[PDB]
Order: C-alpha cells, then structure tokens, then sequence
RNA sequence: CUAUGGAGCUUUAAUUUAUUAAUGCAAACAGAAACCUGCAUUAAAAAUUUCGGUUGGGGCGACCUCGGAGCAGAACCCAACCUCCGAGCAGUACAUGCUAAGACUUCACCAGUCAAAGCGAACACUCAAU
C-alpha cells in the first residue's frame, strides 16, 4: 500500500484565488499546468504551492 | 476600497499574464529540445562504443 | 484564592427567584488561583526613622511582607490613608512656616 | 535528593536488595552521574534480554561499563548464536558466555575466544549497530 | 502480534538446525549477515542519461565492479552479457545509494538492487539479437537487467500472480520507454509456469528460472507471508517439487543448443544442487532430454574480489551472505541443452 | 421521541432533524446529498455535480418528520428575500 | 446453545488519580527549617465497564467489504455455508469546465450510473472491482 502520488493544490498565477486539486508522482518536480478560471472566464497558469496528502 | 484593490490586482497579473504563458510554453520547448538533443548525443557515444567493438 | 468557572450554563431564573441547579452545574474548572499572581507594593506614611528612607512623612512603597510584619506591628509606619496623608502635611506646613 | 532518587531508583524500581545497593555503591560510582533513564534501561536489559539475577550483576559489575558497548558485544553474540536469550522456563539451550568474560576481557580477547571471528568484521557490526540504533531512536 | 513462535523465528530456527551442519563453521557469519543490514547496488538504466550518472556515483565514490570484472576477463585468461552498469560500494562500507531521481528522459536515473541478484543475468551470456525466456520474472529484478542490456528482440516474461504481475509492468512504465514495450518485444504474462514447455518447446534461447524459494533474507525480517508459517507448512513441503516441475519445464521451453540460467535466494542445498540432479534425471527417464551443466569457476574467480562465495557446491556457483560484502544469499546453474 | 415532556407535558422536536433538513409548507422535505464534501478529488465532475443539489424526500420520510417534528415548524413564514419563497406551493398538482 | 442478562477472581483489557505517599514549582515565614494550601511528575492502592460474529470437536489457523468463474441453459433476479482467483490500484489529460429535458438502478433507504439541448472552449478519459 505504498503511496506513489500525492494530491497537491494548484492556484492560479492572476489571483483569482481561484485553486484546484490535481495528483502528482512524489518523485517529480513541481507542476506548473494551464486551467481555466471561471473568474477570468479563460485560461491562465497555475503553479502548485502546498502539498496536501499523500495516497 | 476592498473590491477596488481586488480588481486592479486582477487587472495587474492578466496584464503579464500572456508573457508567463508565452514564457513557459517556451520553457517547455527548449526543455523538450534538450532532452531530443540528449537522446541524440546518447545515440552518438552509442555509435562511438559499436566503433570500438568493431 | 481558587476561583472557578462552571462547565455548564445555568438557564436564566430571572428577576427575584434563584437559579435551579442541576448535578452537572457542580462541574467546575480552574480558572485563576490568586495566589500565583505577581505581588504588588504596599504604599505608607511613615513615623520614624527606617532603612530605606529615614524621613517621617514620606510616602513609601514597599513590599506587603516587610510592610505587614515590622513596619506596621511595631508602629514604625502607618497607613496612607486620605487622614493620615493630611495630618502630615499640616505638620509639613507647620514645619515650612 | 538525586541520590535520594538514585537509590529509590534501585531499591524500588529495580527491586535491588538494600545489602546489594551498597555494594553497587562502593563499587560503581559512575551510577551517581549517570541519569536515571538510562540506567533503568541498562539494568532491565541485563535483567530480560541477557537473563542476568540480582547476585549476578552486583557480583560482576555490570552497571559500570558503557552501554553501548554492552549492546556492541551482547547483539554481535546473539547474532553470531552463541549467546541465548533464557527463555520464559529460564533454560538455555546452549550454554552461555560468562559475563565477565564478555565484558571484563578487550575487544581482542573477546573476538578470539568468544566470537571467533574477524576484528575487520566487528567493526563493520558496530557500524550497522550505531546505524541501527539512531534510527530507532529517530522513530521513536 | 502473533500468539506463540512466529514465522520469523520459527525460520531462523529451521536455518540454524540445518546450516549448521550444511555449513560448519560459516554458519556464525551467514546468520550475522543474514540478521543484519543488506548493502545495495545500482543498476544503471543505460535508457537514461547513464554517462551522468556513472558520474554522479563516482562523485558518491561508488565503482564499477563490472567494469572490474570486464578488465580482470582477459587477465585471468563465452564471455558474459555486455552492455551493464552497477555500482557498490568498497568492501566493508556502510553508505547507501541515495533514492533515485528522474532525470530530463522522463525515466528513472538508477534502481537500487542486490548485486548478487545480478550475477544470473551476467552468466546467462547474452548476445545480440537474442530471445529471452524470463520464469517468475515478476517483480522483475532480472528482466530490468535484461531489457538495460537490450540484447533480445523478443523477451517473453511469466509471473503467475496477478499483483506482482502488476508491480513489474509499473516497474517497466518507469523504467523502460513505452516505444520498446509498444510492441511484441516485451510480453508480461501471468499463467503456470509447467504449460510453457508444451506451449512452446524448442522456442527460445536463454532462459531464466528462478523458482520461488525459502528466501532467508526476506524470511528472517519480514513478517507477513512468510513460507514458515503454518497454514504455509504444506507449500514449504511441495516446494521442492514445484521448483523441479519448474526447471524441468524450462528445459523443454529451451531449444537445443539453448541456454538455462536456474537460480534461487536461499542457502539450502535441497532446494539449490537436488532440484537441479532430479530435474536433469526426470529429463533422461520421460523425456529422454540430455543438458550439460557448464563450469562457472572461472566465472567465480573474476567476481571473487568483491562477493564471498562457498567453494564446495557440486553443480553451480553459490554466493553467501557476509559483512563485508551483504550481498546474498544467491545461488545459480548454468546449462546448455544438446 | 419525547411524547410529554417533563416540566411542560408537551411534545418535543428532535434538533438533528432541524439542523439537517428543511420543511417546506406543502408538506415535501428538502435535504443535501450525504457525501457532498467527502473525497471529490477522486468523484467524476458529473457525479460531484449531482452530490451538490438539494434533492425532495419520498413519503415514507416525509411522514417520519412530521411525527420527529413539532407544528410551530410546520407553519408558513414570510421572509424577506427568502430563497424558496417560489417553492413553498405546489401547482398544476393533480391528485 | 441464546441473552448486546449478572456476579466472583486475575491481568502488560479500556478510562482515571478522586485517595495515600514521595518529589519539584508557587504561596508564607525565618534566614535556615518545619506545618498548611494550590499546581505539576512518579509510583502504591484502587474505582467503573466489557467480553462483536462465522468456521459443530477443541487447539491451530482462517474468514467478515468489492469483482470474476464453477451457479439457475433463452427479459431480470435467484444456490446462503461452500471451492478458487483477484481488488482496497495504476496510467494519460488539466474545459477530468458550468448548467439542464428525459431515464436506469444490485430487489427498501443511503448511495450509484447514463444523458439530448444550452453557455463557454477545440477543429462526460483507459481500466471488472480499486
Ligand atoms: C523468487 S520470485 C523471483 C523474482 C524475480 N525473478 C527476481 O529475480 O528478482 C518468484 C516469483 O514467481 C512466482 N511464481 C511462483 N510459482 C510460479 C510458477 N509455478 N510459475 C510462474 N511463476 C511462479 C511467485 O509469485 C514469486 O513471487
Ligand atoms: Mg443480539
Ligand atoms: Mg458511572
Ligand atoms: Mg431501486
């Protein structure tokens, strides 16, 4: 039962506050994905900030 | 005064925000060209040691 | 002194009648012991001569454990109480004359 | 009162006789210094994982030597097998190195005639062992 | 917990009433080395950037005992299977590898596995353009070598349970690039190892077996599935049965002419040179199947600088467990079929 | 339930029912969906968006309620800028 | 054999130090000390309550959720105990966004599943369980 992937949260880079969970292999390097803010109506970029949990 | 500051905080990160996207989907590329030029370097010493055997 | 805090609320009883209390309003919790607090100065007038001040008439601050147990007892200092205090600026007016 | 301590340590919590607490007294003074935890730790080690009694220990000396040499020599036998740990029944089924020569003798002497082996070898265990036993302290 | 003697226990006292008399007086170092602390080895994914990370285990002080061994070949003087990276650690050092990391390829740099595992893979002999027969190859700490050594065009692996069947195919997504196993190059399966020599006899090359066996590494520390439990007492009686079936059905896979590699992590004789002595005479009385077990001797030689093995094996090569060298317990035969 | 209480001799309202679901005066309960905020990041969008409605309870329900509530919860209110203003009566109901 | 019925005894069963004793700090004096009070740490001695089901020996083990096969031949359901193999994951996107007709459903409920159109984008993710 070894956690391989961690459930880490993505806010976005116009400061919306807007923020997402997504999961992501421990051994990797921070993400940096592009999603859509319903606040700005488009997509822009997001950048992982905290780590939550691990599963 | 709250929602004011809101908005041109908003306002301020979606006017540089096409440079970010721009600037990492460059990022991106040269990332990925680096590592085809690896590939090709590793496939090149390949080479060199079928070179030496032979 | 203990000074407790009930852990449940007693409903309101309103004007002239009591509370009823139920078993778990004994339920208590510790709020503050008094005897744990920082100590404070007892200010006085004094009558003769003393160590750390040796004028009559000077109201001093001093510690509750030395105030209570020599000053005052022997009759080396009394109280600053608004008589006192007045008392002793007649004779401080009577002195300046 | 840290004497008190020590002593009730001793006679309490250990269940040393009064007789053997001063004779642990006047032969190992280093148990003053030494804190309570850990000698607590040192003598129910001797008393569970080597089998050891009371007139045992304070006829041998146990409690002065160091305990992480006491757990270096004791774990690389038990190791090896040539020490046995009593079973509940307290027998042994083979028979065991005599404390004074686990201990008292040098690391030279224990290694030819108990352990049989290489000095290289010891080393090498101590190594594992300090590894070892950091990181259980780290866990707990 | 366990209510009264557990399995790992219950191991180490079997081991004991064995080994010593199997082994006279090596048996106070095995059991040392058994109950300490294995030492690792790196195995470089030669997919992945494997000149840097040659590099960065050097900074790390790490050698390349393979490449020893290549350079000590001819100085002693089939060779061995080329195109293979390890890296350890000096004879009695304690530092351990640090976790692997991905690099730029998107695939892990290195996978930390007892070196002693990697001598079967070496002795198999591979050439290029092979075919490769893997038996209970999952997890699959052979295969990985076999695929970084890349010499097989068609590598058939069989693991019959499902979950480790499932841990070696995410060991292949890390690992190996998704173009080589896209094809028919790479097949994980999961079926009884005994179906293979009438599914395919007379099909394949190299062979690997590696039976299940009692590990004594894995028996005397882990705690759960062990093979000296109780309601596992009947599978440790047959197991010596299975293991045979399992060479034996190897052998048939094997075409003549083809190589069998039999390996297995334990110390027993009973389960190391019998199993091989009544696999090669159930081959004679049904099947009339004659093999020749090759000397490894001189493979034994070349590696004896950095392993410890035990010079008194009748068939093939045995490395044992020891401090200065943790690696083993392991145990591999070599023999071709004519 | 409490059928008389002690000190009024008076029917009494269970408060979990209060807290949890919402009467409206034709007589249907609405409730949340249980789990709507328990583990959503391994929940499809669709079943999320479906766990985050407010949803009727059947007659069965409906009656235990009734018995588990009090009448001054059963009586018509008349809030200012209410939400479910609109749907506190039934139209074009037949039988 | 049953009781989500008791009681006695034991303990490294769960929850406590109310109590006693010994320490430490605070308070109070002396100048150091003792008694008392409050707050913490140790023990000692105790107090309340409990024995989840299956496998009939009994131990020793295993089983309890979900998926598949032997299991009801042709709409659905249906063999409990039993025999066996698996699952309690992984991988790729980052619109895996937002709302909304009409329907299915493991025989109740809780849950679970499909989905027209519409807004917004581009030119309802694979997998039996997970
Ligand atoms: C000892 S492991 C070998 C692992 C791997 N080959 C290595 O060297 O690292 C053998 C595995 O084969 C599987 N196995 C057992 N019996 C088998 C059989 N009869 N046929 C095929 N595989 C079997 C078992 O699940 C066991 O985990
Ligand atoms: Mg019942
Ligand atoms: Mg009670
Ligand atoms: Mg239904």
């Amino acid at each position: 039962s070894k956690s391989k992937n961690i459930l880490v949260r993505m806010v976005s880079e116009a400061g919306t506050g807007f923020c997402f969970n997504t999961k992501r292999n421990r051994l990797r390097e921070k993400l940096t994905l592009l999603h859509y803010d319903p606040v700005v109506k488009q997509r822009v970029l997001f950048v992982e900030k905290k780590k939550i949990r691990s599963l | 005064q709250k929602r004011r500051e809101r908005e041109q905080h908003i306002a301020e990160c979606m006017a540089k925000m096409p440079q970010m996207i721009v600037n990492w989907q460059q990022q991106q590329r040269e990332n990925w060209e680096k590592a085809q030029a690896d590939k090709e370097r590793r496939a090149r010493l390949q080479a060199e040691a079928q070179e030496l055997l032979g | 002194t203990v000074i407790v805090e009930r852990w449940w609320k007693v409903p309101l009883a309103g004007e002239g009648r009591k509370p009823r209390l139920h078993r778990r309003h004994r339920v208590y919790k510790l709020v503050e012991d008094t005897k744990h607090r920082p100590k404070e100065n007892l200010e006085l007038i004094l009558t003769q001569s003393v160590e750390n001040v040796g004028v009559r008439g000077d109201l001093v601050s001093v510690k509750k454990s030395l105030g209570r147990n020599r000053l005052l007892p022997q009759g080396l200092a009394v109280y600053a109480s608004p008589e006192n205090k007045k008392l002793f600026e007649e004779e401080k007016l009577l002195r300046q004359e | 009162q840290d004497i008190n301590d020590t002593v009730r340590l001793l006679k309490e919590k250990c269940l040393f006789t009064v007789q053997q607490v001063t004779k642990i007294l006047h032969s190992c003074p280093s148990v003053l210094r030494e804190d309570l935890g850990q000698l607590e730790y040192k003598f129910q080690y001797a008393y569970f994982r080597m089998g050891i009694k009371h007139p045992d220990i304070v006829k041998s000396e146990y409690l002065q030597y160091s305990l992480t040499k006491i757990k270096q020599r004791h774990i690389y036998l038990e190791r090896l097998g040539r020490y046995q740990t009593p079973d509940k029944k307290g027998q042994t089924q083979i028979p065991n190195p005599l404390l004074k020569d686990i201990l008292r003798v040098s690391e030279a002497e224990f290694l030819a005639r108990t352990a049989c082996t290489s000095v290289e070898e010891f080393q090498v265990f101590k190594k594992l062992l300090a590894r070892e036993e950091e990181e259980s302290e780290s866990s707990t | 917990t366990e209510p009264k003697f557990p399995a790992v226990r219950l191991a180490l006292q079997n081991f004991d009433m064995t080994y010593s008399v199997q082994f006279g007086d090596l048996w106070p170092s095995i059991r040392v080395s058994l109950l300490s602390e294995q030492k690792y080895g790196a195995l470089v994914n030669n997919f992945a950037a494997w000149d840097h990370v040659s590099a960065k285990l050097e900074q790390l002080s790490a050698k390349d005992f393979v490449n020893e061994a290549i350079s000590h070949w001819e100085l002693q003087s089939w060779a061995c299977s080329p195109n293979l990276r390890c890296f350890t650690f000096d004879r009695g050092d304690i530092s351990r590898f640090p976790p692997a990391r991905p690099g730029s390829l998107g695939v892990m740099e290195y996978y930390l596995m007892d070196a002693a595992s990697l001598l079967p893979v070496l002795a198999l002999g591979l050439q290029p353009g092979d075919i490769v027969l893997d038996l209970c190859a999952a997890p699959g700490g052979k295969t990985l070598a076999l695929l970084q050594t890349g010499c097989c065009r068609n590598l058939a692996a069989n693991d019959l349970s499902p979950s480790r069947i499932a841990r070696l195919q995410k060991i292949l997504h890390s690992y190996v690039p998704e173009e080589i196993r896209d094809g028919n190059q790479v097949r994980v399966t999961s079926w009884d190892g005994r179906k293979w020599g009438e599914l395919e006899g007379d099909t394949y090359d190299r062979v690997l077996v590696d039976v299940p066996c009692t590990t004594d590494r894995h028996s005397l520390h882990e705690e759960e599935n062990n093979i000296f439990k109780r309601s596992r007492k009947k599978e440790r009686q047959i197991l010596p049965v299975l293991q045979v079936q399992l060479l034996a059905a190897g052998l048939l896979a094997t075409k003549p002419g083809g190589h069998v590699v039999y390996s297995t992590c334990s110390l027993s004789h009973l389960q190391n040179e019998y199993v091989v002595q009544g696999a090669i005479e159930l081959l004679a009385n049904q099947y009339s199947i004659q093999v020749q077990v090759e000397d490894l001797t001189h493979f034994r030689r070349v590696f004896m600088d950095t392993f410890c093995f035990f010079s008194s094996c009748q068939v093939g090569e045995l490395v044992i467990p020891n401090l200065m060298a943790n690696f083993g317990p392991m145990y591999f035969c070599k023999m071709r079929r004519l | 339930l409490t059928y008389f209480s002690a000190r009024k001799g008076k029917r009494k309202t269970v408060k979990a029912v209060i807290d949890r679901f919402l009467r409206l005066h034709c007589g249907l309960w609405v409730r949340r969906k249980a789990g709507y905020k328990k583990k959503l990041w391994k929940k499809t969008p669709a079943r999320k968006k479906r766990l985050r409605e407010f949803v009727f309870c059947n007659k069965t329900q409906s009656k235990l309620l009734d018995k588990m509530t009090t009448s001054f919860w059963k009586r018509r209110n008349w809030y200012v800028d209410d939400p479910y203003q609109k749907y506190h009566d039934r139209t074009n109901l037949k039988v």
